[PDB]
């Protein structure tokens, strides 16, 4: 079988959907693997880099999807609605697998219906133990985590860490991490690293420890429990970088610091909203903008994954190297994806011609 | 059933041994135990044992996480394996130095079909010689499931919070 | 006495030569202080703060200039030539103390002289062990090899630490730093607390051990002299072997007098890997990589090489209150309280040292 990677369309997508290492293992298991022209550029892969690891490159995105079993991509494909039929491109009765979106957007699992595709949603893997490796949620914004504190300490005016002169004593910074997932604890790591003084606050209560096992401090109080957001306020006044990363899916994000909140911070301060792209934890602030209100910076940078592109490709390709590998029999040329697998059944959309997952159907 | 054992146990059984493999998971990150685990393998390193660290893709709670205590701890990248590397070295080990990992070290992911880590790589540690494992506990991990390990004849339990037991273990040797 | 702190005027400049905790000790030491509206603006300082520790609030720099017996400023002043002339808002027969690049820029140094300003340059502060909490030198640059890393992290397409994941390893960052004088041991620390595996070279022997102690590998080939053509060769032949794996490369080295000697060829970094990072720190004294310029990032041959001016200021709200405190440190043996007034020994070696000019005559031998 063939199967094709081409250049992400999206503005600001510098992401890949393959590495040479995950080239080397399609080869391996039987494929044709072939790449557009320069889809790797952004993600710090020449076209020389795949050719040596085994993958033909293609000069257009239209060769590279022609003749395709299966495609992989890192966002949803572009239709004609929004000006670029990128799903046209793709073979009759082929495989798409990426992070499409599928339960908030609809058009493009239509599109993809239409063309007979059969589409895995990424996003949709199950959270079971053996899917860890195929979770691109965890693999990406955990690398967001990390690029928040990057970012933080780049718009910051003063250095993270504590310093001891002949000159004076700097103090180290104070950072107050939101919402304490995958992205909260790198971010609380990072931060930690570097020198800072790191308080975290979660609503989950299990989160206190994992706090802790990185060093950082939980926030806590010691009927009607409002104690909680002056247990909050008290830190946030003392703050000088605060990172939101609280994201319920299909939901607006939660405001976790409103704009009274933010008159209260010290001059100098910054926030990086991980959750701009859902409504963003904090009003204030904008997609793909760096805000400046009440002496704060309020930084609202879009695919933050994107930040850390060549680090985010390789594993973004492993997480569907990982999902596909299961399923290849090479006593024939063939995928057959298995329908009592679990990862199968919780991220395929539409298959042959006919919408399949409950939550669209 | 349980083998239980001390600091000072631990002691002579990782200074008689040639190589030693640590492997460090939750409960290592939860004690804060990476600077006294440094300060093992120093006293070990130094007594002419070659020791390595066995990193699981997923052992704490996020990625990375024993990474960032043991570049804390000052612990040399050259010593650190991720699991397919050193999957295969507890054969020639002596000693599975297991702090604070459990389902990391579970095997009922390969067996037990119905368990909730079915189908999750997991680190042969009982290839090994000895096993020891430093928690608190008979207490489960994040699965919520038994380890068949800790009864086998070549695991020896050593009970006490992971930063107590290695700091007395560093005591135990000299 | 009066002593009076503008805001810095030139472009990019977001330091102050003052801090709360500095007003309190010039207060009551027995001077009036006072500071320009917000000139602390970059530097994170409010207005408020500073009337809290005792300054008053000018609103403009002439209306601070104008009694002021003492200037402390950051920068050197702007000169008529240049656009606003600052100079002339100094009160005549008054004291000045900044970084004033007086061995580089003759015409303030005249136009401080005709006006019988008494100007001191803490840049030419005598390197001695005394003098350590007065170096504005080593207090900026210290920061700025922080910034560095900040700079290079933030460029940078990839994470510092090593990560292992259910999705594979993410492999450390390789950071070289070139020239490990005082911004150079920060760069080689701060890289380390990253995650980053450090590599670093440099002239000097003694350094060695600090890279050392650090957690650095040092690569094996006071201040430095010019090596030549031949000690370059096998230098750059040497550091080849680690540059052709290193992501961020970390460039800091200065000779006195002398243009920034070149550690890094273009044909170098041909050989560089495509999204790698080079952090010129010497660029506005002609770079220590030919490809930089100043207050650019240049993209070639796939590699980022970034030459930002004025690197301390990028670190404004650190930078500012150090910068103040040097200033302090270097002003406070010279107060004689009880007759309340400034006598600068001239017997002191940091007064005779940093002395450019003094009451209408050039008094430093340049
Ligand atoms: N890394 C990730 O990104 C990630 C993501 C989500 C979930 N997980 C899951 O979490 C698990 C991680 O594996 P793991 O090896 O760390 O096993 P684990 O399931 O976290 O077990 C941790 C062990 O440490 C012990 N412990 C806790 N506090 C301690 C202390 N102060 N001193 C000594 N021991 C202590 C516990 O036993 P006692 O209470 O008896 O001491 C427990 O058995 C995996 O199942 C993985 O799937 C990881
Ligand atoms: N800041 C000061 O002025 C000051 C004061 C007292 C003592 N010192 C001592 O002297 C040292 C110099 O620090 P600095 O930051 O002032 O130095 P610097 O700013 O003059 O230059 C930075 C480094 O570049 C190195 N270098 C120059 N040419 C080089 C080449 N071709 N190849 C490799 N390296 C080269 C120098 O040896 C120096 O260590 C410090 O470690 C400090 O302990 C400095």
């Amino acid at each position: 079988m063939k199967i094709a990677i081409p250049k992400e369309r999206r503005p600001g997508e510098d992401r890949v959907a393959i590495s040479p290492e995950v080239v080397k293992k399609l080869v391996g298991l039987g494929f044709e693997v072939i790449v557009e022209q320069g889809a790797g550029v952004g993600a710090s892969i020449t076209d020389d880099a795949l050719t040596a690891a085994g993958a033909t490159i293609a000069s257009t995105a239209a060769q590279a999807l022609s003749q395709a079993d299966v495609v992989w991509k890192v966002q949803r494909p572009m239709t004609a609605e929004e000006g670029t039929d990128e799903v046209a491109l793709i073979k009759e009765g082929a495989v798409l697998m990426c992070h499409l979106g599928a339960l908030t957007n609809r058009p493009v699992v239509e599109a993809l219906t239409k063309r007979k595709i059969t589409a895995y949603a990424m996003e949709l893997m199950p959270r079971i133990s053996r899917a860890q490796s195929m979770n691109i949620l965890s693999s990406q914004s955990n690398l967001a985590g990390y690029r928040a504190v990057i970012d933080g300490a780049y718009e910051f005016a003063r250095a993270f860490p504590m310093m001891m002169t002949a000159a004076g004593t700097v103090p180290p910074a104070r950072v107050l991490v939101f919402g304490v997932g995958v992205a909260g604890l790198q971010a609380i790591a990072t931060a930690k690293r570097l020198g800072a003084v790191v308080m975290a606050t979660d609503v989950r209560a299990a989160t206190k420890e994992q706090v802790e096992s990185l060093g950082g401090k939980f926030i806590t109080v010691d009927e009607f429990r409002k104690k909680q957001a002056e247990a909050v306020l008290k830190e946030l006044v003392k703050t000088d970088i605060a990172i939101t990363t609280a994201l319920i899916p299909g939901k607006p994000a939660p405001v976790l610091i409103t704009e009274e909140m933010v008159t209260k911070m010290k001059p100098g301060s910054v926030i990086i909203d991980l959750a701009v792209e859902a409504g963003g934890n904090c009003p204030l602030s904008e997609p793909g903008k760096i805000v400046v209100k009440h002496g704060v910076k309020i930084v609202g940078h879009t695919n933050v994954p994107s930040r850390v592109a060549a680090d985010a490709s390789p594993l973004f390709a492993k997480n569907l190297l990982n999902f596909l590998t299961p399923h290849v029999d090479k006593d024939t040329k063939t995928l057959v994806m298995k329908l009592e697998d679990e990862t199968v059944s919780g991220t395929c959309v539409t298959r042959d011609g006919a919408i399949v997952h409950p939550a669209l159907t | 059933s349980v083998k239980a054992g001390s600091a000072e146990d631990a002691a002579f059984i990782m200074k008689n041994a040639s190589k030693v493999i640590i492997v460090p998971g939750y409960g290592m990150a939860v004690a804060q135990a990476q600077h006294a685990l440094r300060e093992m393998a120093d006293v070990l390193k130094k007594e002419g044992v070659e020791v390595s660290y066995a990193i699981h893709p997923v052992a704490g709670r996020m990625p990375g996480h024993m990474n960032v205590l043991l570049a804390e701890a000052n612990v040399p990248y050259d010593e650190v394996f991720e699991l397919e590397e050193i999957n295969s070295s507890f054969q020639t080990a002596d000693v599975a130095f297991v702090i604070g990992a459990n389902d990391v070290t579970n095997p009922a992911a390969k067996t037990d079909p119905s368990s909730p880590i079915y189908g999750m790589p997991i680190l042969d540690v009982w290839k090994a010689g000895t096993v020891l494992f430093i928690k608190r506990s008979m207490a489960s991990g994040y699965a919520g499931v038994e380890n068949e390990l800790f009864f086998r004849n070549n695991t020896m339990m050593l009970f006490g919070d992971a930063k107590k037991m290695t700091e007395q273990i560093v005591q135990a040797m000299n």
